[PDB]
């Protein structure tokens, strides 16, 4: 399955 | 023995095209089982195995979710990375990451993955130790520094020693005999004469699965490298993989060459010589 | 940073005259990853040619692969072309039953 979450530069 | 699931996210702005494109692709191993386009007519995780068809609609619609998600974050990170940079919005870039986990043999976590990269060139990566980034420029020394604010890493990991590998094990179970299957490759020696006094010498490996697998050529038995060409392996468009590898050899020394042929599938290491 | 991509044109199986099989064009190694394919039989685009999913290696290269059904003859010529930034027009590449 996808990974979940904020992931901002 | 080990098996390994990766996400690969791939993310161009199309200046004047409206929003970027975003492509998502999941793999088992070598098998792909997950795709995501945004300019799909509607945008969906879709299935392309067998054995991930019959999942049930909560599935699809959270990876859905969960897939647009990420699109969304490769937009605003494609802004941030034309701030970072100080580039113009009329120019087209791309953003790539690559995502997973490494079921070993005891059922625990032996490799972890999470590596994105920015117009071709490494961004920052995940480190072996789960713990610390590795920043290519100063440019993503902003982004290692805001995941070491928020754990970053700690939490990634939970996800890589938790979801990942129970999913994994799932689609392990549920593709038995496909994922968990090791297909020999049919090879076959073949001659083709370049002139009167030259012929190559081709070894060919086909259907074969996983896509690891070790082809040379041995003059004498001794290693060849020399007048010697190897193709990448390439897809068969089946589930399967091919690979030749040729030599070129003085007419009548044909039968001094051997081909090696080693691949998960075979019992045996293949010792293969040109049978007219 | 913008590389050329490298092509493979094959059969799926063993090519044998008058037998159903399937022609193959992998395109890898390229960058970025805008890039039009095409499978040609006699130098004209074939009826139904559909690809695979954009993905990339570890290199970050893009990848993608092209295919039809095909069934191969000593008359008849297949042959994939390849356009992107990198190549100085389009690039084309016959099928060749030996490799």
């Amino acid at each position: 399955f996808q990974w979940m979450g904020y992931e901002l530069w | 023995g080990s098996h390994s699931m990766k996400y690969f996210y791939t993310s161009v702005s199309r200046p004047g095209r409206g929003e970027p494109r975003f492509i998502s692709v999941g793999y088992v191993d070598d098998t792909q089982f997950v795709r995501f386009d945004s300019d799909a007519e509607s945008p969906r995780e879709e299935p392309r195995a067998p054995w991930v068809e019959q999942e049930g609609p909560e599935y699809w619609e959270e990876a859905t979710r969960r897939a647009k998600e990420a699109a969304q974050t490769h937009r605003e990170n494609l802004r941030t990375a034309l701030r970072y940079y100080n580039q113009s919005e009329a120019g087209s870039h791309t953003i790539q990451k690559m995502y997973g986990c490494d079921l070993g043999p005891d059922g625990r976590l032996l490799r972890g993955y999470h590596q994105s990269a920015y117009d071709g060139k490494d961004y920052i990566a995940l480190n072996g130790d789960l713990r610390s980034w590795t920043a290519a420029d100063m440019a993503a020394q902003n982004t290692q520094r805001k995941w070491e604010g928020n754990r970053y890493a700690e939490r990634f990991r939970a996800y890589l020693e938790g979801e990942c590998l129970e999913w994994l094990r799932r689609y392990l179970e549920n593709g038995k005999e496909t994922l968990q299957r090791a297909d020999p490759p049919k090879t076959h020696v073949t001659h083709h004469p370049v002139s009167d006094h030259e012929a190559t010498l081709r070894c060919w490996a086909l259907g074969f699965y996983p896509a690891e697998i070790t082809l040379t050529w041995q003059r004498d038995g001794e290693e060849q490298t020399q007048d010697t060409e190897f193709v990448e392996t390439r897809p068969g468009g089946d589930g399967t993989f091919q690979k030749w590898g040729a030599v070129v050899v003085p007419s009548g020394e044909e039968q001094r060459y051997t081909c090696h042929v080693q691949h998960e599938g075979l019992p045996e290491p293949l010792t293969l010589r040109w049978e007219p | 940073i913008q590389r050329t991509p490298k092509i493979q044109v094959y059969s799926r199986h063993p090519p044998e005259n008058g037998k159903p099989n399937f022609l193959n064009c992998y395109v890898s190694g390229f960058h970025p990853s805008d890039i039009e394919v095409d499978l040609l039989k006699n130098g004209e685009k074939m009826g139904k040619v559909e690809h695979s999913d954009l993905s990339f290696s570890k290199d970050w290269s893009f990848y993608l692969l092209y295919y039809t059904e095909f069934t191969p003859n000593e008359k008849d010529e297949y042959a994939c072309r390849v356009n992107h930034v990198t190549l100085s027009g389009p690039r084309t590449v016959k099928w060749d039953r030996d490799m």
